[PDB]
């Protein structure tokens, strides 16, 4: 069961790309929430995104908002929509579940697995 | 009035004071639905979401947000109403209309209107007198020393449930069993505790009451706007405590199965929530819950609970009761003193029941009816 | 819209030494808090799920506390494999506004000869 | 624009025009086992003890 990202590679200014992350080894369920976050190389990691597999509903970061866009494609993948890119948005993309309790968000208890991170 | 030396028979599978006691039940709930409002102009073409910005997530598909157009004046002037409705009362034709709209007729319970259970005591007409067993140990069938008579029945609370008995009264030293015809798994068995089990329920939800005028005097209860986090509505039961109660009723399951055999507890069966789940009412909602939690054995446990606003009383079809919501929240405590069994080498009991009868003769069992009739004859010493 | 706050940025201690890691909430967070700790080249790895809670397979010396908006690490026994950025994470939840805001970290060093 | 009054709170009915309400004088009669008793006099309070009964 290990998260693995792909569609790395930077791309220059007023450009867009898109993030792929797959389950492999499960499925999404309803226990699982999925999210990105992102580390510029010398900065702390900044939260981005998450999506919740049973409805699909996304939450943004208020920054990110109008640049990011998160959608399930499958049972296994999700993507990230990234527009308007900037020199500024380099960084290093990670793709990550997190857990919970059903009384109380499938959430609070933070991430249990990352993918490796990939760069654009 | 004790009675030295009478041997009654009794039977109360057999009770017609259990038969009445169903059918003025029946009556006055029916007559107290005459006024208030009935909501006919509800039965619309409903647009709802999945109400998601303040919830836990095992409450995530239970709220619908629904929102309609309904009048108050006959103007062809219809205004935006929307209520939240629980997922269980709302059916799909993003349009979904209510589940009720489609076979029967739907009317407001009137929120003036308590139903809350005050012990009744029945009371002989003239001409008539009440029996009763004093008799520990007593089968609930059969003949029985120690009978007195009764002018009015001790009271009882007309509670009605499924699959656990709540509240009424306790066996007076061991659990007791009592089945029409033991043998015969069409039965149901009807447990009597010694003892009460404690169970707490609650509806942690800070609701609000949104009154809705829908016509000329009358109006509408609509729910929304929940204050606080989403929850769902449970109850604890004491573990220990369950634990305890069902040992004992083994115990006396084996005197009558035998005490060389093993038997367990299933999660009952299928079919609808009215016979699925545990049932009760208290503080004016409609709770049904899963006793699945329960009844899972070889020989605090929370319980989850669903809650829906369209009854449909068990007693019939054709017509169904919309429950206004209740503003606030919900807590009450009451006492688990019996059971509902049926049975299917080793055995399996379930949860069963649904029947509202069964819930009195559990305490209907002591008392029986009769007809005085005071004139007779016998040869003697007596020449005009 | 809740946003935490690190200190101290960074910290060096000797081999065996204890360092305490304090993160400041701008809203009471009903402690539902996280932390985790990065290697270099590493996605950070979960220490504490639940504010005082340790992640299976964490030592003890990983423990810490916390209530209301202030929340502590006290990691004991460091030793240089422990230096890295220890991370404070939110998790609030329940709105539909989230914002499972990642705060910031602080850097530990453990000093050898 | 107007509505009228009672459309407001209240369910309207009509008066049924062929039935009258124009007061006739009735009498109340006591039932079998019940009798009334009634005070003749003149400059009575209406209220305490009275003669002629
Ligand atoms: C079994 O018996 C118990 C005890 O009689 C029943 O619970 C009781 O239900 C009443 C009605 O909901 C509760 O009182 C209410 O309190 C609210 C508070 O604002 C008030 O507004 C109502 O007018 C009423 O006073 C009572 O407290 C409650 N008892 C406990 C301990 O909570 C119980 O419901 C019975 N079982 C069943 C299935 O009915
Ligand atoms: C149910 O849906 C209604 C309709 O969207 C939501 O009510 C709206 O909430 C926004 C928030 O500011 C208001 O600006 C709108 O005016 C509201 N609509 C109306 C008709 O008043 C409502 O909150 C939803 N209920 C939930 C999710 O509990
Ligand atoms: C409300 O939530 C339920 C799930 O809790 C949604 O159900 C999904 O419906 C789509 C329709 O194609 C299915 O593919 C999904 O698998 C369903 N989810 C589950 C868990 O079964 C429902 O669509 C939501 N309603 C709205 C209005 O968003
Ligand atoms: C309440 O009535 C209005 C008026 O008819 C409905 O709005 C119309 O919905 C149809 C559906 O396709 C549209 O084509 C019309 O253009 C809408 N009219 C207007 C003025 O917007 C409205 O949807 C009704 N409300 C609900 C919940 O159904
Ligand atoms: C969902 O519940 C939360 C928790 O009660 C509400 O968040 C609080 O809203 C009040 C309103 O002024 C704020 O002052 C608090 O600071 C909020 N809490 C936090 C932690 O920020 C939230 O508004 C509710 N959402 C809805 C849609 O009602
Ligand atoms: C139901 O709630 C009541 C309180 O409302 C619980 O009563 C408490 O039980 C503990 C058990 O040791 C006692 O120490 C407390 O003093 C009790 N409270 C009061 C006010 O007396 C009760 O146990 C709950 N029942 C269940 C099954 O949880
Ligand atoms: C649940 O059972 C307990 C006893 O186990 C009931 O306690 C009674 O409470 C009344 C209140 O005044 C006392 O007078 C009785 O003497 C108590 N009984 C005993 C045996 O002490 C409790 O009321 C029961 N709850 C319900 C809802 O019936
Ligand atoms: C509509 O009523 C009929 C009555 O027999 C019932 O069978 C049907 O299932 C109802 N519709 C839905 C969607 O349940
Ligand atoms: C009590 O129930 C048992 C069940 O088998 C029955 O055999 C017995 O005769 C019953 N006793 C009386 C007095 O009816
Ligand atoms: C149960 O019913 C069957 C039906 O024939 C009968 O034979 C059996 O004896 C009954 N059991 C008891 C204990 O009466
Ligand atoms: C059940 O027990 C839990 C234990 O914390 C408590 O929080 C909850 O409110 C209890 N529910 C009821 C109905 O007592
Ligand atoms: C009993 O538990 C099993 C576990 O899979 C479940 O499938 C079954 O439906 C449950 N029975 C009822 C009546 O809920
Ligand atoms: C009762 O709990 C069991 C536990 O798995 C679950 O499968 C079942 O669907 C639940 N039934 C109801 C009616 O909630
Ligand atoms: C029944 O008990 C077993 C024992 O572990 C448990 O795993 C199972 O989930 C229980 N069933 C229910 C409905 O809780
Ligand atoms: C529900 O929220 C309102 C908001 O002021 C509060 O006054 C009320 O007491 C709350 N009700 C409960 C039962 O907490
Ligand atoms: C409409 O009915 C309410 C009922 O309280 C009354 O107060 C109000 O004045 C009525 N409207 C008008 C215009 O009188
Ligand atoms: C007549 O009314 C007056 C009023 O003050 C009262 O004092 C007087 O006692 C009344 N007489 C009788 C007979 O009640």
């Amino acid at each position: 069961r290990q998260l693995v990202e792909s569609g790395g590679g930077l791309v220059q200014p007023e450009g867009s790309l898109t993030l792929t992350c797959k389950a492999s080894g499960f499925s999404f369920s309803r226990s699982q929430y999925m999210c990105w976050v992102r580390q510029a190389p010398g900065k702390g990691l900044e939260w981005i995104t998450c999506v919740y597999p049973d409805d699909d509903t996304p939450y943004y970061a208020t920054w990110a908002k109008g640049r990011f866009t998160i959608s399930k494609t499958s049972s296994t993948t999700v993507t990230l929509r990234l527009t308007s890119l900037t020199e500024a948005d380099t960084a290093t993309y990670f793709c990550a579940r997190t857990s919970g309790f059903g009384g109380y968000s499938y959430a609070a208890h933070g991430v249990d697995l990352w993918g490796p991170g990939t760069l654009v | 009035i004790h009675l030295e030396n009478v041997t009654e028979e009794f039977n109360m599978w057999k009770n017609n004071m259990v038969e009445q006691m169903h059918t003025d039940i029946i009556s006055l709930w029916d007559q107290s639905l005459k006024p208030c409002v009935k909501l006919t102009p509800l039965c619309v073409t409903l647009q709802c979401t999945n109400v998601t910005n303040n919830i836990t997530d095992d409450m995530r598909g239970e709220l619908k947000n629904c929102s309609f157009n309904m009048t108050t004046e006959l103007r062809d002037k219809k205004q935006k109403v929307y209520s939240l409705f629980y997922r269980l009362d709302v059916v799909q034709i993003k349009e979904y209309r209510l589940i009720n709209c489609n076979t029967s007729a739907i009317t407001q319970a009137c929120p003036k209107v308590s139903f809350e259970p005050i012990p009744i005591h029945y009371c002989a007409p003239a001409g008539f007198a009440i029996l009763k067993c004093k008799d520990k140990k007593f089968n609930g069938t059969g003949p029985c020393p120690s009978v007195s008579t009764v002018q009015c029945t001790h009271g009882i609370k007309p509670v009605v449930s499924t699959q656990l008995l709540l509240n009424g009264s306790l066996a007076e030293e061991e659990v007791m069993i009592r089945s029409e015809n033991i043998t015969n798994n069409a039965k149901n068995i009807l447990v009597q505790f010694n003892t009460p089990v404690q169970i707490n329920c609650t509806r942690p939800n800070n609701n609000t009451r949104k009154s809705i005028r829908i016509g000329p005097g009358q109006w509408f209860y609509a729910t929304g706007d929940i204050i606080g986090d989403i929850r769902q509505a449970h109850c604890n039961v004491s573990k220990a405590t369950w634990n305890e109660t069902l040992g004992k009723v083994v115990k006396q399951l084996r005197k009558h199965f035998g005490n060389n055999t093993i038997i367990r507890f299933a999660n009952s069966s299928g079919g609808d929530l009215e016979v699925t789940t545990h049932s009760f009412n208290c503080g004016g909602e409609f709770f049904y819950c899963n006793t699945s939690g329960l009844f899972n054995s070889t020989w605090s446990i929370t319980l989850p609970c669903r809650i829906k606003q369209i009854i449909n009383m068990w007693q019939r079809i054709g017509q169904a009761m919309y429950a206004p919501p209740i503003q606030g929240v919900i807590r009450c405590v009451s006492n688990i003193t019996g059971l509902i069994l049926t049975r299917d080498t080793t055995e399996t009991f379930r949860p069963g029941g649904g029947d509202m009868r069964d819930n009195w003769r559990s305490e209907l069992y002591k008392y029986k009816v009769v007809k005085i009739e005071p004139l007779g004859v016998a040869p003697t010493r007596c020449k005009r | 819209d809740i946003v935490m706050t690190q200190t101290p940025a960074s910290v060096s201690e000797p081999v065996g030494g204890t360092v305490t890691i304090k993160c400041q909430a701008s809203h009471n967070i009903r402690s539902y808090l996280s932390w985790y700790q990065q290697k270099v080249g590493q996605p950070p790895k979960r220490l504490i799920y639940e504010t005082s809670n340790l992640a299976s397979g964490v030592p003890s010396r990983f423990a810490g506390s916390g209530s209301g908006t202030e929340f502590t690490l006290t990691i004991s026994d460091l030793e240089c494999a422990d230096a890295a950025t220890y991370y404070c994470q939110s998790n609030f939840g329940l709105s539909d506004s989230r914002t499972y805001n990642f705060g910031g970290g602080t850097e530990v060093v453990v000093k050898g000869d």
